[PDB]
Formats: C-alpha cells, sequence, structure tokens
C-alpha cells in the first residue's frame, strides 16, 4: 500500500505568513485609490 | 481533473526487492522438489 | 513539549518486507526438518 505522512497541502499551510493574501490586498488597495485620486468616470 | 500523485519514491523499490527475492526463492523449492522425487 | 516525528513515511513499509518473509522462510524450515526426521 501507498502511505504518506504530510501531504503537500500540509506543508504549504504550514506557514504562518501568507504571501498570496498580503499582496494581493496591497495591490487592491493601491488600485482603488489611484482611481479616485485620477478620473473616476 | 488530475491525478493525485505522492511525493513516495520508495514504495516502487519496495516492491521491486520483494519480488526479486521472491522469484528466486520459488525456483529453489521447484528445484529441490524434484531431486526429493 | 512534544514527540519528534521524522517524516519518513518509508521505515514502516522496510519493516513489514523484512517481517513477512521471515515469516514463511522459517515455516518452510520447519516442514523441511519434519521430512527430513
Amino acid at each position: 500500500a501507498s502511505l504518506e505522512l504530510y501531504s503537500r497541502d500540509e506543508q504549504r499551510a504550514s506557514n504562518v505568513f501568507d504571501l498570496e493574501g498580503i499582496f494581493r490586498e496591497y495591490n487592491f488597495q493601491a488600485q482603488n485609490i489611484a482611481g479616485l485620486r485620477k478620473d473616476l468616470d | 481533473k488530475s491525478l493525485g500523485t505522492l511525493n513516495n519514491p520508495a514504495t516502487v523499490q519496495i516492491q521491486f526487492a520483494y519480488d526479486s527475492l521472491r522469484r528466486q526463492i520459488n525456483r529453489m523449492l521447484g528445484d529441490l522438489a524434484r531431486a526429493w522425487c
């Protein structure tokens, strides 16, 4: 039989710092700010 | 969709060790049985 | 405190292969010894 202790997802989820969450939200906020600062029609 | 590969490159080699040792022992038993006959 | 698990899922399966092959060979030796007796 085929067995494994820690799967790929388990090792990926064992990180406190979520890079995807940090950068996606930061870029979203800056893009929204650049709209009001400029002509938002 | 995709097939769920597991990062265990040792299972295939363990199977070969058991399979290889099984083939030779069974051949020795057949040779011994003929002599006893 | 915690127990120090090692990421080696192959040690348990190697032990089974040795243990399984040991059990059958020892049974064959016992059967052969009875016939020789």
